[PDB]
């Protein structure tokens, strides 16, 4: 919600008593990458007359977002690790300044991985910063999470991509998604009539 | 030719009435009278029908007698009525379709050169709808016999007009699938459907007693249409067919789903909004 | 021109001119012939334009009977190299005229549509619907002549 | 860029395509009426929890 | 001859029947085909021919015999398809 | 619930504390909740979903399911030297409260998670590194869990006992199955009960 | 609506003498029309009891005839425009469900009767949102049964 509603105020923003125009641009670019699909960012951020002009003062935060378009990822980490220390100072994100660090995390991960098909973590441990053992044990995790679609072969140190349908998830959380409102539905039965 | 044949329950009634009102005999015959209507877009309608006298031995059924006159006087009585209504046909209860009634239709082809027979029972207990309508069809062929013209079957089903309706639904006042949902599907097209399968699947093992006693040798053409029935049936359900299946199967439960839960919500929502009313009226009481 | 029409016609377009080459040269009249094909430029075109509707014949025809077929065979029926059988393949498949999808990876090329879903269980009811008709039919065909000629 | 529906095979430079079928719909609508009616039941509460 | 569920014909199990060269079948199912005689696709690549439709013939009075078993084995099949739904719903009925 | 928890009767132990809980004052009784709480989510912990996580964040749960949040961090990671090691530091409290009995039988889903989660993420991992990941404490003991697991269902690819890795099977296209319409029976039959 | 009539005698009338020499409780059963009475009821003419004469034979042969089928029952309904049907149905319910919530809070004011007059312009989400539910329910559960049903009737 934050990136539609902020980025549609890029152009327009009166309200200085909070959060100078310097750092309402670095939130709306803070948030936009994890929020929006990469074709959304070509034309609202990326072309973005407003914003571009801005990130010419700010150096740190210009290499950030052009890291993840341009697919220089090793720059990338070192771009997300100080906007790690920064988002924990900061007021309003550090109580999810983990959650923004992983989620990003696993925002680049499907970014490669995308493109090609059987690519070894060999490649990505130098490509995506360093660390073969680092990007085997960040990678194990996230698959288990049920994120990043990726199934790892360790013996001939190779990761093959799948395919699955945007049907799984749709109904596995039609189900969570019922399974919570039902729950809501059980526990106003009992509250009416003792 | 004709798609369908539409029979108005008024037509269907005279029917049952011109039976009664000469079966004083009792035993058994036929009754045989002019069918009258209009059709549109090659769609039958048969609205009134007027009683034709016709008898007819029963040995040598080569003998019968339908009074041209009375046929010609008396549709110039309906015809001074109702003008649109113009011969369409013909009918006769005839449960088992009698060998003659192929040279009477020549008898009515000229008053309606396409004319329909519409055989209706006057005495059903039965499952099937009682009105079967047929039209005459040529052809000629070196097996059956040199002479070859025999009856093709449209299909025909009772028909309903306004004021009929009226009546209609009024002279019955018996039974009504109300609430016309799940329980009249579940027993107006599904039970009754099964019940038609099975006992059309059962006339054609009847006919099949011939393989041991043969009544007819072999007719062939049955034979053809059996074979071609055979390879229809759906293919075995063991490959990819089974996943389509429940891809869609289950895709309709979710809409079920989502339907019921609604339902819940609506009907919990209902429940408060009485209870909070007689709580409401109990506490201003006492 | 019946050779367009009966039999599906797996043309061999080797065969099409060793037994119609009169229609280049001389015939009956070869009238037509002479303008239409025996000129330098213009009727030499249209050779090609034959060639191409022949081989659009084969390809098309093939398409209806074929479910996968080989890249190496299609060329020996098309009568062209397999580089030009793709170059065809490809003219025909880019302009929405024949449905075709090449791995040419495994010299494979299938000309069937994934199967839907829903299409694989709609052609499921569509079966049912002509076997249920065809049972009504097969019935009141006996009642025609088992309950007919039996009573006599 | 959402522009084709395939991936790159390094092990001989071959471009696989996909299909990929639509969303299929019939699936966020009744997902976005799941959750519209997850705040209408929160509706009901107030209606009933601090009403009878 | 075959039962409708395999009807895989190879292309070798048709040139030997006929007495043909494998790398001439193919216009031999075509044939069949253009003619409306046979109904089926060709798959060129495990080399097999479907078939789904072989016009109808006479059968003498055996294979008429065993028409009769196949609508016994599916008379009663549908019978009790009907009483399950019959029995399962008294309730919605009448 | 209690009852048939002790006696490996759990599906019907989580169902019926459930509807105990449900049925349970909400005003008042603040003393048993925290009981009945505790032995639910050891009772899940054992059958091996994961209980939520929004009833240890409670006003008068948080302190006193503690002791029990700290297990399920190791239940729910596959590590194994987790569980052995937070045993240690909270058994008084599993005596205190009459429950510790049920939590020493956690071992085995300890590994039964982690096994689960690594025949997910990989695809042929070998032997060794199997136990490395699970501490095991030796790669000979690896086969028979891994064989066994195998047996009642955890994990569904089978193993190469010469080469020495665990294979794992690509198990996609789960909505295919009737599987879904069974999940929606479930939902369907009682959200039609109320 | 018959209500077969007769005729009375104008010499009555003249003599004054009420006709018809009621026997029984039978004929003062239907309430005469108003706008009948105002003509000649009673005064020209007298009404006469209509029943009717019903048997099996015509009911059975009437009531089990009119709207019946003959194999509609086995039969999937376009089974690719079913699930179109649906999308538009419940893509319905997105939008009416949304209107719901608004319809819930205003409601329980004072004056319900107020309230009750206040639905005579605009769509009520309670039941316009009860009335898709059930169509939704019905057309799948008949739907899916036959696809059942049919897998076995048919090899």
């Amino acid at each position: 919600q934050a990136a539609e509603l902020f980025l549609d105020t890029v152009s327009t923003f009166t309200s200085y008593e909070l959060m100078d125009y310097k750092t309402f641009v670095t939130y709306t670019v803070y948030v936009s990458m994890i929020a929006l699909e990469r074709p959304d960012l070509r034309e609202k951020v990326i072309k973005g007359a407003e914003i571009l002009e801005v990130l010419h003062s700010l150096p740190a935060v210009r290499q950030y977002l052009f890291s993840l378009y341009e697919c220089r990822y090793s720059v990338f980490f070192q771009s997300l690790a100080v906007v790690e220390q920064e988002m924990k100072k900061d007021w309003l994100f550090a109580p999810h300044y983990r959650y923004y660090v992983r989620e990003m995390r696993i925002h680049a991960y499907s970014q490669l991985l995308e493109s090609y098909r059987s690519l070894t973590l060999g490649y990505m441990a130098e490509a995506f910063g360093v660390g073969v053992e680092f990007i085997d044990q960040e990678l194990s995790r996230f698959i288990a999470a049920g994120r990043l679609h990726c199934k790892i072969d360790k013996v001939n140190e190779i990761v093959e991509t799948n395919r699955p349908d945007s049907k799984n998830w749709q109904y596995q959380e039609t189900i969570k998604k019922g399974d919570l409102l039902l729950n809501r539905v059980q526990k106003l039965s009992r509250v009416i009539n003792m | 030719a004709v798609q369908k044949v539409v029979v108005h329950p008024l037509v269907l009634l005279s029917v049952v009435d011109h039976f009664n009102r000469i079966g004083k005999v009792g035993n058994q015959k036929r009754v045989v009278g002019v069918l009258l209507g209009s059709w549109q877009k090659k769609v039958l309608d048969v609205s009134n029908s007027f009683a034709v006298p016709f008898d007819e031995d029963d040995k040598d059924d080569s003998v019968w007698f339908l009074d041209h006159d009375y046929l010609e006087n008396m549709y110039g009585m309906f015809k001074k009525v109702n003008a649109r209504e113009r011969i369409v046909g013909w009918y006769h209860t005839g449960p088992k379709l009698h060998k003659n009634d192929i040279a009477i239709n020549e008898l009515m082809k000229r008053y309606c050169p396409n004319s329909v027979l519409v055989i209706i029972d006057v005495k059903p207990k039965d499952l099937g709808l009682p009105t079967e309508a047929y039209i005459s069809v040529e052809e000629v062929h070196d097996d059956g016999t040199p002479t070859s013209k025999t009856f093709e079957h449209v299909t025909s089903e009772i028909g309903a007009e306004e004021a009929e309706e009226v009546g209609v639904e009024h002279l019955l006042r018996d039974i009504k699938d109300t609430t016309v949902g799940t329980l009249s599907q579940r027993i107006t097209n599904q039970v009754h459907g099964l019940k038609g399968l099975n006992s059309k699947l059962l006339d054609i093992r009847s006919y099949l007693e011939k393989v041991a006693t043969g009544k007819l040798p072999i007719n062939h053409q049955i034979i053809y249409q059996l074979q071609d029935v055979f390879n229809l049936l759906p293919d075995v359900s063991l490959q990819e067919f089974v996943k389509a299946f429940y891809l869609k199967t289950n895709d309709q439960m979710v809409v079920v789903y989502l339907a019921s839960l609604i339902r819940s919500v609506v009907a919990l929502h209902n429940l408060i909004n009485n209870k909070i009313a007689n709580r409401d009226a109990e506490k201003k009481e006492g | 021109l019946l050779k367009l029409f009966t039999t599906m016609e797996l043309m061999r377009w080797s065969t099409l001119v060793e037994d119609y080459g009169m229609e280049l040269r001389k015939g009956s009249l070869e009238s037509p012939a002479t303008d239409v094909f025996g000129s330098t430029e213009e009727g030499e075109k249209r050779w090609k334009d034959l060639k191409n509707r022949v081989v659009e014949h084969n390809i098309r025809i093939m398409a209806k009977y074929y479910t996968r077929i080989t890249m190496k065979r299609m060329a020996q029926l098309l009568d062209l190299s397999v580089d030009e059988s793709e170059a065809f393949l490809s003219n025909l498949v880019v302009n929405k005229t024949i449905f075709a999808k090449v791995d040419r990876l495994a010299g494979i090329i299938n000309f069937q549509r994934p199967k839907d879903p829903n299409n694989l269980l709609n052609d499921w009811s569509q079966k049912l619907n002509s076997l249920m008709s065809l049972v009504n039919k097969t019935t009141h065909l006996i009642a025609k002549e088992e309950m007919i000629h039996n009573l006599q | 860029d959402k522009k084709f529906h395939g991936i790159l095979d390094q092990g001989e430079g071959v471009l696989i395509i996909f299909d990929e079928p639509p969303v299929d719909k019939t699936y966020e609508a009744a997902l976005e009426t799941i959750q519209n009616m997850s705040k209408v039941v929160d509706s009901l509460y107030n209606k009933a929890k601090k009403l009878t | 001859t075959r039962p409708a569920n395999h009807r895989q014909l190879t292309f070798e199990e048709i040139a030997k029947s006929a007495k043909i060269t494998v790398n001439e079948v193919e216009l031999l199912v075509m044939k069949a085909l253009s003619v409306g005689l046979v109904k089926g696709s060709i798959d060129e690549v495990d080399k097999r021919v479907h078939m789904t439709w072989v016009q109808p013939r006479v059968l003498d009075l055996q294979q008429i015999k065993g028409m009769k078993d196949r609508l016994e084995f599916w008379c009663t099949d549908v019978k009790s398809m009907e009483m399950l739904v019959e029995h399962q719903a008294h309730d919605i009925l009448t | 619930g209690r009852i048939k928890a002790i006696q490996l009767e759990y599906s019907e132990a989580r169902r019926t504390m459930t509807n105990a809980l449900r049925k349970a004052p909400q005003h008042t009784a603040v003393g048993f909740k925290q009981t009945v709480h505790k032995l639910l989510i050891v009772v899940e912990l054992l059958l091996g979903e994961i209980p939520d996580r929004l009833q240890f964040r409670q006003p008068s749960l948080k302190r006193s399911l503690m002791p029990y949040f700290l297990l399920t961090q190791a239940v729910r990671t596959g590590n194994l030297a987790k569980f052995n090691q937070v045993l240690d530091q909270f058994g008084e409290k599993f005596q205190a409260d009459g429950t510790y009995t049920l939590i020493i039988r956690l071992r085995h889903n300890v590994i039964k998670t982690g096994v689960r989660m690594i025949s997910l993420s990989y695809s042929r991992i070998s032997l060794a590194d199997i136990a490395q990941k699970l501490q095991l404490d030796s790669p000979e003991d690896a086969e028979f869990i891994v064989a066994k697991a195998i047996r009642d269902g955890v994990i569904e690819a089978s193993i190469n006992h010469e080469k020495g890795y665990v294979q794992s099977k690509e198990m996609i296209d789960i909505y295919s199955t009737r599987e879904p319409q069974l999940a929606f029976h479930q939902r369907i039959s009682f959200c039609l009960d109320i | 609506v018959i209500d077969a009539f007769r005729l009375i005698n104008a010499n009555m009338m003249v003599l004054g003498h009420e006709p018809r020499q009621t026997t029984s409780n039978l004929g003062h059963l239907n309430k005469p029309s108003i706008q009948a009475l105002i003509h000649g009821l009673n005064r020209h003419y007298y009404s006469i009891t209509i029943n009717y004469r019903k048997n099996e034979l015509e009911q059975k042969m009437l009531l089990n005839l009119h709207k019946k089928s003959w194999m509609e029952g086995l039969t999937l309904q376009d089974y690719s425009e079913h699930c179109k049907h649906n999308e538009s149905v419940v893509k319905e319910m997105l939008e009416l469900a949304k209107n719901y919530n608004k319809a819930v809070e205003e409601e329980d004011k004072m004056t319900p009767e107020q309230l009750a007059i206040k639905n005579v312009g605009k769509q009520d989400p309670k039941r316009h949102l009860e009335e898709h539910v059930d169509v939704l329910m019905t057309s799948n559960i008949v739907q899916c049964l036959a696809a059942m049903l049919d897998t076995v009737v048919f090899k």
